[PDB]
RNA sequence: GGGCACCACC
RNA sequence: ACGAGACUCUGGCAUGCUAACUAGUUACGCGACCCCCGAGCGGUCGGCGUCCCCCAACUUCUUAGAGGGACAAGUGGCGUUCAGCCACCCGAGAUUGAGCAAUAACAGGUCUGUGAUGCCCUUAGAUGUCCGGGGCUGCACGCGCGCUACACUGACUGGCUCAGCGUGUGCCUACCCUACGCCGGCAGGCGCGGGUAACCCGUUGAACCCCAUUCGUGAUGGGGAUCGGGGAUUGCAAUUAUUCCCCAUGAACGAGGAAUUCCCAGUAAGUGCGGGUCAUAAGCUUGCGUUGAUUAAGUCCCUGCCC
């Protein structure tokens, strides 16, 4: 996941007394579309959906339509 | 109940075919057969003085099994390992002037002919001779 | 070793808490339910979660577990107690 | 005399490098008999050991 | 059908006289094979090599030294010739001779070392049956190997002589001498 | 006479042998050659094991032709054995009852499981820093 | 009516298979005869180098690898329809070559 | 005083 | 929360799916040869048709896509009966091998990889840059990584029979892989073709291994160092021998002291083959197959590192 979730950049800047080195790492957010982030999620993130409300059955009802 | 070449043992077949070629007496033998070794990785000349007939028989059998082989293919067939002093061994090919003369001598017997694609193959007469030799080998093996 | 990391255990416990009715003692039916309800981006992780869910369901059937508690189980224990 | 014994339970690993195994062995002639022995080599329960001298006993761990 | 090693040596008549080693020598009906070559996976799990036939174990242990590693067809041929020579010399089943040699060659009591690199002190211990079989096979192969070196005598003849002497119990064999010395040292380390 | 035949393969490290088994009189050949002419002849019994275990009676109604390729000599022999056994079992399954297949399969499996189930072992990759997969180059101090 | 061969070369398989599926669907929507796609063996270029810019330390090696995938499609059709279906096929990363045998 | 490792031993 | 796991590549299973003349199988025609005592619905064929006007089907074998499949799931024990461990059934598989890899540091290596770079030094009699010739390899002696051996489980001479990973005609840039025919005893030389590659080399006729022959415990037909005389290739140029070939010569070495290295299954070892370097070119390295084990399923005694 480092390959597609992390963006890295290394640069050099020449100042009066020598060279300084700059390293920047940015971790992209999860985006369902591929616009500003990876489409696929992190491998170990499991999202369990919340169950929907169900009406408790009381009496057998037959509906014809 | 017809015997073919693949049915019999190959070493006995080579021996019998070499004996047949020697007894025929129409094979042409180079003058330098007694002064040469068969490859550059060999140390000595062949022990058997009638080695030319054996090599011709082996070449005919190989052309029977896999036709269209040229001088380079025969050279690769008979190549072997070369030990060179204190250095590691390596694969080495045979002598081209022996393979070429064996093929030419077999063509002189009307047993080998030029292939259309390239190389040499067997004539129907050569195939007939090899099948007859195979039948003789099988009969000798079964009778004893 | 075959110890399960906390990811699998947490996912299995949450699945059992939320969907106790749909689960059972069968590994294959459990692994079919898990992909229906949960989002696991790996096949091996889904298999591990289902295999722990089956073990936990068997343990629950044997008796109460130190961790998760089912609403139906709590209501039944109220009648027991 | 030479005796034969049956390994009843494997106890542990002894030795400076752990080379020996401490086990409990019961004599074939007298099933009531049982001592503690040190064995060299892989040994499991049910093996038969040949005791050249059967009086010696080993200091268990 | 009847399965005979190399097509001529049967296994029904062979019997093992040691109760301890019965569970670790595989020569009997379900372990009867035509050749000592099976390409099996016996080293995958512990104690699994007790199910390997003993002839194949001898064949495996005969592929030494490093100039002979992996050459198992030559070893099978050597074993075949040695069995033929043993049958000619003794007149009995060479499988029985091999079983007797392995039974006699296995040390029964050993000495375990507690050594500060120079000086070593020892204490007598017992030997498990599996180690007895292993050490017997190793001793027999080593004796044959040392006999055949720098001598006009085939490795098969030396192996046959070593096996015959070990089965006979004679001290002319390498394995019997080694076993005797190991047991003497173990006795003195009690 | 319906044309009934089965082609089944067997494998060793890289060697693959495919056996075509059809209705016939008892012919069994490998690359056109008889079983007794395959080399090396040191391992000839390994090649005759299925026939000896099952007898010529069960092979007397089929013709089998094997084509081998890849690997070495020993691997090719061990592939040929498995191809022959599996081809006979698959033929009996389709064109004979299930009981005969069960008998043959039990007999073959009791003697050796590699007659019907392949060996998964393959060569391991070399790693830099040593001659092979596990061995390392000789270390030196001072 | 010409026998026309389309050769598709790519470095990733997802785009290559997407393009192949698009071409097959487009051609078969015109009631044409299509053979393939037949997949050639994958090519693997390897470069093994030392990690260190100098000659100091443990001898460690990088193993860089590039994979090339190749597909073939055969079509019995006139040139114009092939160019019609090909014009859409332009995709980033896939090299498409059309030849008339 | 414990734990681990064929770049430790057995 | 990072690291560990998860993840990616890889190796094993699919007669289930998708579909192939740059992969094949089977069948059917033509042809060659053998058996006229069984001549046949006979055997062998890497010999030719079967897609391209019309003259066969199908993916088992070969390639590579999509999916399945294994989770300590089932059983029996041992455990706080938990976390987990052992064994067994079924099963292709009940631990395949690598890649990536945290917080903190080292005056660790690299200015000789860079048109990365700060300061010094030099800059026309140059520390710039070309040309010619030498050196880096020089030998009383010590130390490492290795190759070949000390033989009969061998050497020699014949015969027979099996791989896999890969490369190949180049902006400058000259230098590619080679089938077949002839000449030479060999290194090689002439012709004439294919390949920018599942198409040609190539069915990559590899070596160990296997079957026969000779030798016979003799520093021997083991071993092949050091030297002499010839021949040929690469180059502008071969002497301080580039490499290769042929006759001849025939050293130490009979298994190695103190000490010490690597390794747990297709592994160690044996044996060859590709790539890098490469006008000429492997005793090195990095990969690939082939043959294929002994021993162990433990411990903290030595060494070392952590709590
Ligand atoms: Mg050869
Ligand atoms: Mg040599
Ligand atoms: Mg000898
Ligand atoms: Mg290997
Ligand atoms: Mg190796
Ligand atoms: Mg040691
Ligand atoms: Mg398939
Ligand atoms: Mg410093
Ligand atoms: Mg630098
Ligand atoms: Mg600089
Ligand atoms: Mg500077
Ligand atoms: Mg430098
Ligand atoms: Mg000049
Ligand atoms: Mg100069
Ligand atoms: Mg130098
Ligand atoms: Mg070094
Ligand atoms: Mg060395
Ligand atoms: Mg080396
Ligand atoms: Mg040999
Ligand atoms: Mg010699
Ligand atoms: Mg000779
Ligand atoms: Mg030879
Ligand atoms: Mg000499
Ligand atoms: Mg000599
Ligand atoms: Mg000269
Ligand atoms: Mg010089
Ligand atoms: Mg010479
Ligand atoms: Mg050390
Ligand atoms: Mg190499
Ligand atoms: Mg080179
Ligand atoms: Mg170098
Ligand atoms: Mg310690």
């Amino acid at each position: 996941p480092v390959n597609y979730y992390v963006d890295t950049a290394v640069r050099h800047v020449l100042l009066r007394q020598g060279v300084l080195g700059i390293k920047v790492k940015i971790m992209l957010p999860w985006d369902p579309t591929g616009k500003i982030g990876p489409k696929k999620p992190l491998p170990d993130h499991v999202s369990i959906v919340e169950p929907k409300d169900e009406i408790l059955p009381t009496t057998p009802i037959s509906e014809q339509k | 109940p017809g015997v073919t070449v693949k049915d019999v043992n190959q070493q006995e077949f080579v021996r019998a075919l070499a004996a047949f070629l020697k007894k025929s007496g129409k094979l042409k033998v180079p003058e330098w057969v007694d002064t040469v070794k068969l490859a550059k990785h060999k140390e000595l000349a062949p022990y058997d003085e009638n080695w030319f007939y054996t090599r011709a028989a082996s070449t005919a059998r190989h052309l029977y099994l896999r036709g269209g082989a040229g001088v380079g293919s025969m050279t690769k067939i008979y190549g072997g390992r070369q030990r060179n002093g204190v250095m590691p061994s390596h694969f080495s090919r045979g002598s081209k002037s022996v393979a070429r003369r064996v093929l030419q001598a077999l063509e002189g017997l009307k047993m080998v002919e030029k292939d259309q694609d390239g190389g040499r193959k067997l004539t129907p007469q050569g195939q007939r001779d090899l099948d007859r030799i195979a039948g003789q080998v099988a009969a000798a093996n079964k009778k004893h | 070793g075959r110890v399960r990391t906390k990811t699998v255990k947490k996912a299995a416990r949450v699945i059992i808490e939320k969907y106790y009715t749909r689960l059972g003692n069968d590994f294959h039916t459990n692994k079919r339910v898990c992909e229906e309800i949960a989002i696991i981006p790996s096949k091996k992780l889904r298999n591990k979660i289902a295999g722990y869910v089956t073990h936990l369901m068997k343990r629950i059937q044997r008796g109460p577990v130190r961790g998760i508690s089912i609403k139906l189980q709590e209501e039944e224990r109220e009648r027991r107690d | 005399p030479i005796k034969l014994a049956r390994v009843t339970k494997v106890l542990g690993r002894t030795g400076s490098q752990g080379q020996c195994t401490q086990v409990r062995v019961e004599f074939m002639d007298d099933t009531s008999r049982s001592i503690i022995r040190n064995v060299k080599g892989p040994v499991r329960e049910g093996d038969v050991l040949t005791l050249l001298e059967s009086e010696r006993e080993a200091r268990r761990l | 059908p009847d399965i005979k090693l190399f097509g001529k040596w049967s296994t029904d008549d062979v019997q093992i006289n040691d109760i301890s080693l019965q569970d670790y020598i595989a020569v009997k009906e379900k372990y009867a094979k035509y050749l000592p070559h099976s390409a099996g996976r016996y080293a995958a799990k512990r104690f699994r090599k007790a199910q390997c036939p003993i002839v194949e174990r001898l064949t495996n242990s005969m592929m030494m030294h490093g100039r002979n590693n992996g050459k198992k067809l030559m070893t099978v041929r050597i074993v075949k010739h040695a069995f033929e020579i043993i049958h000619l010399l003794t007149g009995e089943n060479p499988l029985q001779v091999l079983v007797n040699a392995i039974i006699n060659s296995g040390p029964r009591e050993d000495s375990t070392r507690i050594g500060r690199a120079g000086t070593v002190r020892r204490q007598a211990v017992d030997v498990s049956p599996l180690r007895r079989v292993n050490q017997a096979i190793w001793l027999l192969c080593t004796g044959a190997r040392e006999a055949a070196f720098r001598n006009i005598k085939t490795i098969a003849e030396c192996l046959a002589d070593e096996l015959i002497n070990a089965a006979k119990g004679s001290s002319n064999s390498y394995a019997i001498k080694k076993k005797d010395e190991l047991e003497r040292v173990a006795k003195s380390n009690r | 006479g319906p044309l009934q035949s089965v082609q089944v393969f067997g494998r060793k490290k890289t060697a693959t042998a495919v056996a075509h088994c059809k209705r016939g009189n008892g012919l069994i050949k490998v690359n056109g050659r008889p079983l007794e002419m395959i080399e090396p002849r040191t391992l000839q019994y390994k090649l005759l094991e299925p026939v000896l275990l099952l007898g010529k009676e069960r092979f007397a109604g089929v013709d089998i032709r094997v084509r081998v390729k890849g690997g070495g000599h020993v691997a090719q022999i061990y592939a040929i054995r498995q191809s022959i056994s599996k081809a006979l079992v698959a033929y009996y399954q389709k064109y004979v009852d299930e009981a005969s297949k069960k008998e043959i399969k039990d007999i073959l499996i009791q003697y050796d499981r590699t007659l019907l189930v392949a060996d998964p072992r393959r060569c391991e990759s070399k790693k830099f820093g040593g001659p092979g997969a596990r061995a390392r180059y000789q270390k030196s101090y001072r | 009516i010409h026998r026309i061969r389309i050769t598709l070369t790519s470095r990733n398989v997802k785009s290559l298979e997407k393009v192949c599926a698009d071409l097959i669907r487009g051609a078969k929507e015109k009631n044409l005869k299509v053979k393939g796609p037949v997949r050639m063996p994958t090519k693997t270029l390897r470069i093994t180098t030392r990690k260190t810019p100098c000659g100091e330390g443990s001898k460690t090696w990088d193993r860089f690898q590039m994979r090339i995938h190749k597909r073939l499609i055969d079509l019995h059709s006139p040139s114009e329809i092939v160019k019609q279906i090909t014009s859409i096929s332009i995709e980033p990363g896939v090299e498409v070559e059309v030849t008339i045998a």
